[PDB]
This record gives structure tokens, C-alpha cells and sequence, in this order.
RNA sequence: GUGGAAGUCUGUUAGAGUUGGUGUCCUACAAUACCCUCUCGUGAUCUAUGUGUAGGGGUGAAAGGCCCAUCGAGUCCGGCA
RNA sequence: GUCGGGUGAGAACCCCGACGGCCUAAUGGAUAAGGGUUCCUCAGCACUGCUGAUCAGCUGAGGGUUAGCCGGUCCUAAGUCAUACCGCAACUCGACUAUGACGAAAUGGGAAACGGGUUAAUAUUCCCGUGCCACUAUGCAGUGAAAGUUGACGCCCUGGGGUCGAUCACGCUGGGCAUCGCCCAGUCGAACCGUCCAACUCCGUGGAAGCCGUAAUGGCAGGAAGCGGACGAACGGCGGCAUAGGGAAACGUGAUUCAACCUGGGGCCCAUGAAAAGACGAGCAUAGUGUCCGUACCGAGAACCGACACAGGUGUCCAUGGCGGCGAAAGCCAAGGCCUGUCGGGAGCAACCAACGUUAGGGAAUUCGGCAAGUUAGUCCCGUACCUUCGGAAGAAGGGAUGCCUGCUCCGGAACGGAGCAGGUCGCAGUGACUCGGAAGCUCGGACUGUCUAGUAACAACAUAGGUGACCGCAAAUCCGCAAGGACUCGUACGGUCACUGAAUCCUGCCCAGUGCAGGUAUCUGAACACCUCGUACAAGAGGACGAAGGACCUGUCAACGGCGGGGGUCUUAAGGUAGCGUAGUACCUUGCCGCAUCAGUAGCGGCUUGCAUGAAUGGAUUAACCAGAGCUUCACUGUCCCAACGUUGGGCCCGGUGAACUGUACAUUCCAGUGCGGAGUCUGGAGACACCCAGGGGGAAGCGAAGACCCUAUGGAGCUUUACUGCAGGCUGUCGCUGAGGACUCUCACUCCGGGAGGAGGACACCGAUAGCCGGGCA
RNA sequence: CGAGUGGCUUGCUACCUCGAUGUCGGUUCCCUCCAUCCUGCCCGUGCAGAAGCGGGCAAGGGUGAGGUUGUUCGCCUAUUA
RNA sequence: ACGACCGUAUAGUACGAGAGGAACUACGGUUGGUGGCCACUGGUGUACCGGUUGUUCGAGAGAGCACGUGCCGGGUAGCCA
């Protein structure tokens, strides 16, 4: 047949593309010697057209100007610090070590110093509960927890934005402007509605899947569709 | 509407053009190669064995 | 609220857009001052037309019950 | 009363589309045209130019649609008598 | 188009005049692309021109495009290329990362030009006048100088400022008309230099506890109004420009509404609305310099694309000319353009045809079906059902009004704005043309706006929000690449990938036996390397031991593929159809039976319903709104019909000119019968038949058109499928190499990732190379 | 039970055409057949009459309008010689 | 180039217990078909005459355009049913 839908993304093509050219900034951790010196003052607060989240704009004592990811509660004149020696407030980062216990963070690094990975989204936050001189427990708002290095950065409070999810899109127009800013193809054509030729689930007079949805994870790419190694499905039991 | 006469009109576009270097009209102003030599794509001259009969 | 929907889209829809943007639009409390003069600016974006400060919260609310959790610790 | 929202309504505004007449045409004005009728017309809108994606590959709100009158695998030449 | 006339050997169509018309977002003006000399002049008619031609976009020869201040040029956009690096057997191939360059002629950004005159043809380019910018040099000023501002920005609503235009009042100049006193045109004058400043913001004063303010929101003791001040707009006003220019002349003044242009206020976003060069910041004189490229013309029913002088296609600006009216609508008319959507002459002009008007009585009887046509119609007042998601339904339906003339009232600053009143009065008719819905009900489907088969399908199909399941903590899941590498991703679970269902509302039963996915697994099975035995002076080889994923086996899972019967008062094979719906877009029997409705109803609707073969996200039921979607009924309407007629325009017919094509074995005036490979103008027998020509509607030539699409056949082809055959990618897993120190473990030095670095994490694993076993229509 | 006629149905066959003889139903317009539905002339009767039933000659003329259905067919309504 | 039907007189008669109920013949009309014709009725009648809306020719008068009559009203001849 034709390679499916899934397989025409990797190309990277325009389509598939994410409007880049108009992103604001890389939102990622200051780096610092030591000391803990830097901080700065809130000058704005934006709009990310990446995340539909608010994005605040500060401006650092040694003359630096950059977007940070900002937490809920975070407005124009505050005073944000990172550092080892970083005040315990809303906005400020500082490795897991120095923040206190049962405090929830956000933007918080993978490996220390990557500028933060996880907790990002409108309104999440994850959630450090255990210390120690070797890891730092985080519990991820996937309710995972995540065995880190307490020397791994992260912001204090939860993201900005948060119940975004809560309003429906109501209209295929609303989403239509919403997906233009992400890199992804929409509006979605069920495989069922294709023909054989183009999906594993095509073809037929009736719409239905040929063989079960369930595919192996040994599956290749043409094939892997449907329910990707699902351990079960539907909502009984 | 039509792919035939109707869909001519639009044709205003100029792409290929006299070369610089073969002087054939195939030089595409738009991807600054020429269809007929090459130029703009390879220091030697497009020339291909299948241009001819294989037995000359 | 909801009454531009015309009879399009149902009741949960338009009654959700309804409440929701409800209470987006109400007079809230600014946390600089302390008067009900913050509006939204955007996405999660609020200021007061009283005292100019210009803050984030959630994106239909200028507080969430999670941002109301991070003050207690 | 004010306000003036809306994939809101009427609308041959511009513009876009193409339901019926199975009308006219059917060695055509035209290798998809003419007329009347009809649909949309602030939005997932329409459009010019520039630019990207290439042939078992693109592109596809999916009709096997479209990729220069060429598509259930374009076109040219070669394999080839 | 017509009548005159001009030129000419020749004139319906070349030119002048008159009369008559056509085009009004275009048939007018300016342009982009594209064309490429088509532009102008002279000379021509062999070619081209749907006829003719003295004409021409044709033929021939000449001529024609003038720039510091219009474009290009410069900048950067999506993005492109070149070099370097790396990959590749290799390259004219390939992703990344560096650097450089490229990338906007109407329509992104941007130093500067206006007015008049001139030519057969150019013109902000030449000429006259006036002005402006940049750089450089000289001189004076100045040491400030880079922080900042600008360039520079979305969608919706809206105030204020305000020019052109249009209109009104009055005056002046010129014209028109001739029962009046009306009607038309003009009444000009730039860039630039100077000056004015409303809005916004801010400062002083002031001191509001209820005031201030708006079209609206709104403002205030954190200091409202008022008062004074700073900063500060137009392509705008004002003065110069200008006893410049232009006009035969007068060479006006006020007003309203105000495109442009200027400046504010509000609202929206799961949407956030370029960048860079440059400019400002940062004075003035005088002088010099300002090169290079484009510049004609068309820009379309003859200059472009479509083989054509093609009824097609083709972007931008003029959206403010008058009446009209809600209007950038109709209809009519200016300015401007045109008679070239380029063959004519003749016949009351027949038949027949295309568009169309009107038809008495009847009124859908026509027909698959009201197809086609018609009805209705603008505006105001009254009034408005079921149902409903309370939004809607709704212009429901139905009823009344509507002109002109006289004189008035109200709203408003006013309009040449709007709303009314009294009286008079004409017609068959007052939205008098034009413009301008027919209405109501039942059922089906899809919720809705939206999408689609360019060229027979616009739909119930696709999409959608909404619902649901699945995978993944990011060195991820998914996907692209042979590799170097890459998309998702300036992203991080409120994410994004992969699928199903398809708004809302009420719901969504039972089944894990098979198949699929996933987890587990004592035991069984399970490859290669290494290891052990036999074998061979070695080797091939035979066997053994160990045993990964995988399988067996066990468990979980159906909003996973799917299933929900037969029999009797269990059986196959797990369960045995629950709510609902039901003769269905699913019901064979079938026009099922009953009822409604009609004179009569295989239709439609309701009820029943044992359902050949309904049924729950293969989603079931249901549903307000919506619909060029399928079916039915009613009112209204009508040439659809009874049943046809007359008329109008273009053809048709005759004449001048131009001038194809399809088709053609031959013969051919046929008809009735027969015969024949059973469907004969041509054979046989008879009949009929003087030749030629005009018009006609198409009976025959199994008419013309197309090596039949249907069917079969060929050890034909292709697209597609799968538990067909065979293989190939890919994934998982063991082993070997990289690979190191001391059946489970520690370490660090390779190697990988994180960190700017220091250093941190991991670590002999992972990556990569090689091999083996499993899965493997993803692909051949 | 037996003997036939027709060539409207259906079936059978594979003769004719696959370098194509355009489908069903309908419509329009022309000719025909008789195995006669009506009309004319007759015979019989379980022929009083009236109305019928059966038969014979006979193809001159006529045999119409509608409701469901694409239907042919058929069912149904009112008219009708 | 004519086919067919209804009605009246026959006749409430023949026949018949009654109920019911004919015919020959002569008449009048209807229907279908056919040929022709236009005094009459009716249609058309972009001949013509009038009314009137919009706009343009200054008003008036008188006109053009509004699809080949702007629309409305009446309509001669002819052609027609
Ligand atoms: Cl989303
Ligand atoms: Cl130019
Ligand atoms: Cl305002
Ligand atoms: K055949
Ligand atoms: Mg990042
Ligand atoms: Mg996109
Ligand atoms: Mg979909
Ligand atoms: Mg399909
Ligand atoms: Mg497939
Ligand atoms: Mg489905
Ligand atoms: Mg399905
Ligand atoms: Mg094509
Ligand atoms: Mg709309
Ligand atoms: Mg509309
Ligand atoms: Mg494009
Ligand atoms: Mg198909
Ligand atoms: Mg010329
Ligand atoms: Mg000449
Ligand atoms: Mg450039
Ligand atoms: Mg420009
Ligand atoms: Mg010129
Ligand atoms: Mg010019
Ligand atoms: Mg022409
Ligand atoms: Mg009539
Ligand atoms: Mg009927
Ligand atoms: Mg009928
Ligand atoms: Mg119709
Ligand atoms: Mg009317
Ligand atoms: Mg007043
Ligand atoms: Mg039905
Ligand atoms: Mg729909
Ligand atoms: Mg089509
Ligand atoms: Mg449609
Ligand atoms: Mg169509
Ligand atoms: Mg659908
Ligand atoms: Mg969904
Ligand atoms: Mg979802
Ligand atoms: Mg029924
Ligand atoms: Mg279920
Ligand atoms: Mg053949
Ligand atoms: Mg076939
Ligand atoms: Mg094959
Ligand atoms: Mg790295
Ligand atoms: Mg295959
Ligand atoms: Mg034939
Ligand atoms: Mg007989
Ligand atoms: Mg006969
Ligand atoms: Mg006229
Ligand atoms: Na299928
Ligand atoms: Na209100
Ligand atoms: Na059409
Ligand atoms: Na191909
Ligand atoms: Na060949
Ligand atoms: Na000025
Ligand atoms: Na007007
Ligand atoms: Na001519
Ligand atoms: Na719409
Ligand atoms: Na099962
Ligand atoms: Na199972
Ligand atoms: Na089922
Ligand atoms: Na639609
Ligand atoms: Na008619
Ligand atoms: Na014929
Ligand atoms: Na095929
Ligand atoms: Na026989
Ligand atoms: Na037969
Ligand atoms: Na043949
Ligand atoms: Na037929
Ligand atoms: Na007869
Ligand atoms: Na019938």
C-alpha cells in the first residue's frame, strides 16, 4: 500500500512541522557559579504560544533579560532569586535539596542543570517528598515517583494556567486556531474511514477494523496502529 | 473547475529560461538549475547514457 | 454568557462556557492592593485597573485551588 | 435603556461555491463552455505573490481525491526490436 | 445602426457630420504578471482578419523608452544555496552544526519632487519654475553620543480631529432653454518652508466622603471637578510659495455630511498577532558629487495562458459622479469609452427549432416525482401554535396599511435626516416599473457551521466539539534516514502520540471459549558462541550439558476483533439478547393485519409485531435547532395536463461573399414474399418503377461514431487482502568484538549522557559492528 | 384418457452478431391478427316478460379517465355499449 | 366518413298471479371520429388608444430606456376553439 499517516510525520515535513519561527523563548533554568546572588525583577508577564500558558519576563541584576516559566501567583515588580541560597518563596529556584519537604515544585530538571524537563504544563506541579544525601523523591504529576539527584534544579509552585483543560473547545474552529500553534496535523480521519490501501484498518463496505486494535510492540511502523501494546482495554473490571 | 482550459489562465509563472552556461531555455529561475546541463547543480555537464540507443 | 451559542452546541457545552466564563468576568481581589478591580488581560494572564498589577493565575480564574496549596507550605 | 456578541441570520456588495433545468451546446465559443435557478458570504472564510513536500514517494476534513487535459502508482528517455 | 459627405481603380463595414444606440467595479482610468516592439510615422494589400477593405495588432522601411528624490538597487521573511565538517563504494547524493551569500519591482521594511509646459511616439526622467535628501569638502558651532525612541505590527466595536468629493445658500463669469424661470459648466492654484494643536501622558493648584465623566466601559483622599502648566497630530487650518502657474472669463464665500490622513476609548484569545537594514537622539553656511539597471506599448469578448483576433481563465487601486433606495442592489443618466461580444441583402418572414409573452372554463387530472413554470414579495401596525437544549421555533400562521396635493406637529445643533397629524384628491391597480419569502404539517438521516469525487455522485459519506480506550517521566512513547542524522520539540502528562465513537439528553446488559494485546510462570519446549563426550595425529560429523526471548501452561482485558443459538422443564462453542427500537435506508414471506387519509393510496403516518437476518461507543434510544439530503399530506398558485391557439425575438427559406467536416468495396428506382451462417436494396419469384431538382420529419441501410464495458478464454497485466507459497525490512532476545580492575557482587580506565567549566550520572552495561532464535502482508 | 394448433410465457439448444444490431417500463405515431369485450345478423335455453347464461357468422368502428406501484403484471374507484 | 349511446311517442302497452316490463316504427338530442368555416361566444392581437411608477431631455408640451410591450387597462383585422 501507502505508508500511513504516522509514518509521513517523521519526514518533518511543513505540515507536520511546529511554527517555531513564531516561539517566544526556550524557557530554561539560569546558570549560576555559585553563590546565589542572581535575582530579579518581574518586568512583564506574557503569552507562550507554545504551551497556552502565561510566561513572565524578568530582568536579572547583572543586566540579563530572558522569559522564565512562570508559576501561578507571580506579578509585575516581584522579586524572583535562584540559587543555592535562594529565599523559600513562590517563583524562586533552587535544587531540590535546599526546598523544604511537601512543597510542591514545578519545572523541574531531569539531570541537574538542564534547565528543568518535567512539570511544565498549565497548572501541574510535582510534588518532593522524600530528602536524603543521595536522592531526592518527586512524585511527577503522571502520580509517578521519580528517584532524582537532589542537586537537580526546580521552581517553587505550580505552573500558571491552571484549569485550561476545564472549558471545552465547544467548536471545531476554537481548536482549529489552537492546533495551528503546535506541530501537528488536524483535523483527524479515522482509519476505519480509509481504504485499505492506506491504513491496516481500511477497506471494507462497512466501517470496522480488520484484525483487533490490540498491536504487539514488536510491531513496525506501517503497522503499529491502534492500541499500542495495551495491557487491557475498555473500562470493565 | 476544469484541469484543462479553465486552469491555463493561472499560467503566468516563469521558471525555466535561457542558461547561462549551455544557452538552452532550461534554466529554472527558481531553483537556479538547469534541466538541460546541469548548471547550478553540477560542475560537469548533465549528460546521461540513456540519451541514446544503448548500442550507440 | 452562553446566549451568543445561539441554540448550537447543547447544554453541558454552553452551560459549562456559561459558568465558567461566569466567574472569569467577576469582580475579583487584587493580591497588590486589596480591591475588586482585576480583570483578565489573557490566558491566564490578570491585572488590576487600580493599582496596574499585572499577575499570573489560572487561566479562567485568578486563583486555583492548587496555587491556593503552594501558600500553605 | 445601554452594550453589540455570534464557525448567527437576509443579501448576484466584493468574493467564493455549484442544487436543479437531466435546458443551450455536444465536428462546441469551450478536450468541462452558456443561461436561469440555487449555496456560502467575520470565518475551520476568500485571495495574490513568495516558499516547502516528489513518484511505491508527496499531499489528502478520505472521493483511491490530487501531484501541469496524464493517477488503484506522474512525465521523459532508456532497458526495447 | 441610418442619412449625407470625404478618399479611392474599387467602399455596408477606412475617415467627417448629423440622427440613433451600447458599456457605469466596467466596454471607463491606473497597473502586476506575462507578452516583446505589438508603440509612432510613411508606404502597401501576396499573407493574416469568420464577408469587404482604401483599414489593421497584417507586410516593408524608418523613428521611438532620457530620472540624486518612480521602481530596482539596500534590509531582513518563510525558506534557498555555497564553503567547511561528517556520511556514502561513490557523487552532480545526504541530515546537523559553523560561516558566508541568496530570498519582497503590483503587495513587507525603506533618505529625498512638486507644479506647469512640450512630442507623431517619453516624461515626478526632457524644458521652465520652485523644492527636498544623502555623502563629501571648506568654515562657524559642538563636544555632547548612547541610553532611549523609532522602523514595528492581531481580530471585533466605537468617539473625536479632518481633506477630497457630493449636496445646500448666496454672489460673480460663461452656456443652454424659450409661455414659465428654469437648467448646465466654471468660479483654480502644489511640493515645500513657517506656524496652530485636539487626543494621550504628566506636573502645580485645588480638596470632592458623593461628586466628575462617557456612545459605552468607567474615575477619585493612593486626591475627583475646576484652575494654571509641560510634553504633544493630520496627506488638516493658517501665512509664505504666488504681480509662479493655469484660465476666454469670473478667477467666490459660508455650511452639512465627511473617503483619505491624524488621534483616542472599549472588548476578545486553550488563537497572542514578523524581522532586519535604517532613522531619530545629534546645529548651521557655502561648494562638489549623486554613477549603474528598468522606463515604448497591451494588460484583454484581438497584444497574457488556453494550437485561434477562443463567450473560458487571469492579481491590485479608482467602494464617494447624479437620481434612486437600507445599499458598493435594480432601473435610468453623466465623465470616459464604444457601434469590433465584427459578414451582409430579401421574403407579414411558411413547416420546424431556440429563447420568451398572453391564453377562456377547469386546476396537478400531467409525471417516478409539481420536473418546468407559476404563486408570494419591499416597509409599518396588529398578531403569532406545537415543540424546545429556554437560545429558539418566528418574517410561524393570519389581518390591516401603503400614492399625490395643502398646511402642520414631534425628535435632533442640523441634514438636501427620521417619526407622526389634519384636510383635500386621482387610478382597475400607490413596495403602481424595478427591487422584492409562497405557506403549513408528518416521517427518515446527519446534531450544528464546515469537507468531498478539478471533468456524470454534495449525500445519510468525511470533519467537528463531545465521549472513550491505549502508549510514554523526556537518554520517553510515536515517526523519518543507508549513514552522518532528523520531525514531534523554543514541547514535558492540564503534555502528545495511537486509535475508536461522533453535539446535547436517558443509557450503554451478558460472554475471556477462539483470536489479539499484556502480565506471570514450578514444570515442558526453546538457536548460536563457549563447555563436556565420541569421532578425525587435525577437520568435517554425531551426541551432551546449560538455556534467552518465544511457545506450552496460568492470569488479566470486549468503549479489543467479535459473540449473544438449538433443544427441554442442558448442547455446541464463553455467554444465550438486558434498556430500548422493531414489517425498519435492517422483514424473505409482503401490497403482513388494524386504523388514519382518498371515489379509489404496493406510497405516507400510527398501532400491532413471533425481528427470513434489530439492539446497546461494530454504540442503542431519542432529540430542539440546522439542511440545494430521502419519502408523504394540506392551503395557495399555475398551459404540467384536459387541448391546444395567437403573438415576440434569433434562426430556418431566397440572394452576394466566405467556406469546412463526418463518411465512401463495388453496384444501387424499390416493394411484397421466399431463400440464405436461422435479421437481404444486390440471391429466387412476382409486383412496381420516365429522369432531375427543392423543402421536411428521421422508417430502413441490423445507419455514422468506439478492435464490447457484460460473459468466457489466455499456464495475460495491475491494485488490494489474508492464519496461500517464498522471502525482505523492522522489533525483541542470546552470543562475540569494543571490553578494563577486584551464579551473585564491588570497582573505574574505555565508552555514553548531563554540566560553560570545575565537575556530575552511568559504566564495562548502553551505543555501534557481527551472528543466532522468535515475532514480522510493514514491504517484494 | 386420447389427438392437436399457436409461437404470447417459460424452459432447452448454442445456429447468427462480442473490430457493440443501445436495456426494462412508459410515451408518441403507423399497420396488422382473431382465439370477439361492445356494436350488427343469428342458434339454443333449466327461452313468459325484463335481465341473462351458452353457442354461430363477423375484425367496419370502438374498447375511454383515474388512486398505490419504475413496474410489465396486478389490486382498487367512478364512469361505460 | 362515419361509429355508438341516451331520451320521447309506441307504453305502463305486449308478456305476467303479481312484482316487473319489452318491440317494430317515427322522432329529439349526446358522445367519439371526420371535413370545412369565423356571423356569434371565447383566446391572441410586443397594430393601436389610455392609465401610471423610476430616470433622462431645465419645467410644460412632447419623448427615449426599464428585453426585446416597464407595468397596468381596453382591443380592430387576421389567425384560431
Ligand atoms: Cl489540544
Ligand atoms: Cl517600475
Ligand atoms: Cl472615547
Ligand atoms: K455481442
Ligand atoms: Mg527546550
Ligand atoms: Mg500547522
Ligand atoms: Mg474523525
Ligand atoms: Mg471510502
Ligand atoms: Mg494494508
Ligand atoms: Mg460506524
Ligand atoms: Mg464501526
Ligand atoms: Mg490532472
Ligand atoms: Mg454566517
Ligand atoms: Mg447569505
Ligand atoms: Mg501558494
Ligand atoms: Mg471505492
Ligand atoms: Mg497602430
Ligand atoms: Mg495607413
Ligand atoms: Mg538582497
Ligand atoms: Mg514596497
Ligand atoms: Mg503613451
Ligand atoms: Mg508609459
Ligand atoms: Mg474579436
Ligand atoms: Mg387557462
Ligand atoms: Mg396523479
Ligand atoms: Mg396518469
Ligand atoms: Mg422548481
Ligand atoms: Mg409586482
Ligand atoms: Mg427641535
Ligand atoms: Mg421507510
Ligand atoms: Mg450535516
Ligand atoms: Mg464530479
Ligand atoms: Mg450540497
Ligand atoms: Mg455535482
Ligand atoms: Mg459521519
Ligand atoms: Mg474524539
Ligand atoms: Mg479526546
Ligand atoms: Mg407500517
Ligand atoms: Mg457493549
Ligand atoms: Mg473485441
Ligand atoms: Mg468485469
Ligand atoms: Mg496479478
Ligand atoms: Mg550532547
Ligand atoms: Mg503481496
Ligand atoms: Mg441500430
Ligand atoms: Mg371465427
Ligand atoms: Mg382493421
Ligand atoms: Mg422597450
Ligand atoms: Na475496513
Ligand atoms: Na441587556
Ligand atoms: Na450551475
Ligand atoms: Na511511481
Ligand atoms: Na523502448
Ligand atoms: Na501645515
Ligand atoms: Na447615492
Ligand atoms: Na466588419
Ligand atoms: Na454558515
Ligand atoms: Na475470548
Ligand atoms: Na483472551
Ligand atoms: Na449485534
Ligand atoms: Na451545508
Ligand atoms: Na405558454
Ligand atoms: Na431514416
Ligand atoms: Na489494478
Ligand atoms: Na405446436
Ligand atoms: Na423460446
Ligand atoms: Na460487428
Ligand atoms: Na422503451
Ligand atoms: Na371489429
Ligand atoms: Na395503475
Amino acid at each position: 500500500g501507502r505508508r500511513i499517516q504516522g509514518q509521513r510525520r517523521g519526514r518533518g515535513t511543513s505540515t507536520f512541522r511546529a511554527p517555531s519561527h513564531r516561539y517566544k523563548a526556550d524557557l530554561e533554568h539560569r546558570k549560576v557559579e555559585d553563590g546565589d546572588v542572581i535575582a530579579g525583577t518581574v518586568v512583564d508577564i506574557e503569552h507562550d504560544p507554545a504551551r497556552s500558558a502565561p510566561v513572565a519576563a524578568v530582568e536579572f541584576e547583572d543586566g540579563d533579560r530572558r522569559l522564565i516559566l512562570a508559576p501561578e501567583g507571580v506579578g509585575v515588580g516581584d522579586e524572583l532569586q535562584v540559587g543555592v541560597s535562594a529565599e523559600i518563596a513562590p517563583g524562586n529556584t533552587l535544587p531540590l535539596a535546599e526546598i523544604p519537604e511537601g512543597v510542591p515544585v514545578c519545572n523541574v530538571e531531569s539531570s541537574p542543570g538542564d534547565g528543568g524537563k518535567f512539570a511544565r504544563a498549565s497548572g501541574v506541579n510535582a510534588q518532593l517528598l522524600t530528602h536524603d544525601r543521595n536522592v531526592a523523591v518527586v512524585k511527577l504529576p503522571s502520580g509517578e515517583m521519580k528517584r532524582l539527584d537532589p542537586q537537580c534544579r526546580a521552581t517553587i509552585g505550580v505552573v500558571a494556567g491552571g484549569g485550561r483543560t476545564d472549558k471545552p473547545f465547544v467548536k471545531a474552529g476554537n481548536k482549529h486556531h489552537k492546533m495551528k500553534a503546535r506541530g501537528t496535523k488536524w483535523p483527524n480521519v479515522r482509519g476505519v474511514a480509509m481504504n485499505a490501501v492506506d491504513h491496516p484498518f481500511g477497506g471494507g463496505g462497512r466501517q470496522h477494523p480488520g484484525k483487533p486494535k490490540s498491536i504487539s510492540r514488536n510491531a513496525p511502523p506501517g503497522r503499529k496502529v491502534g492500541d499500542i501494546a495495551s495491557k487491557r482495554t475498555g473500562r470493565g473490571g | 473547475t476544469g484541469a484543462g482550459t479553465p486552469s491555463q489562465g493561472k499560467k503566468n509563472t516563469t521558471t525555466h529560461t535561457k542558461c547561462r552556461r549551455c544557452g538552452e531555455k532550461s534554466y529554472h529561475t527558481k531553483k537556479k538549475v538547469c534541466s538541460s546541463c546541469g548548471f547550478g547543480k553540477s560542475a560537469k555537464r548533465r549528460d546521461y547514457e540513456w540519451q541514446s540507443k544503448a548500442g550507440e | 454568557r452562553s446566549g451568543r451559542f445561539g441554540a448550537r452546541y447543547g447544554r453541558v457545552s454552553r452551560r459549562r462556557v456559561a459558568e465558567i466564563e461566569s466567574e472569569m468576568n467577576e469582580d475579583h481581589a487584587c493580591p497588590n492592593c486589596g480591591e475588586d478591580r482585576v480583570d483578565r488581560q489573557g490566558t491566564g494572564i490578570w491585572q488590576c485597573s487600580y493599582c496596574d498589577y499585572k499577575f499570573t493565575g489560572g487561566s479562567y480564574k485568578p486563583e486555583t485551588p492548587g496555587g491556593k496549596t503552594v501558600r500553605r507550605s
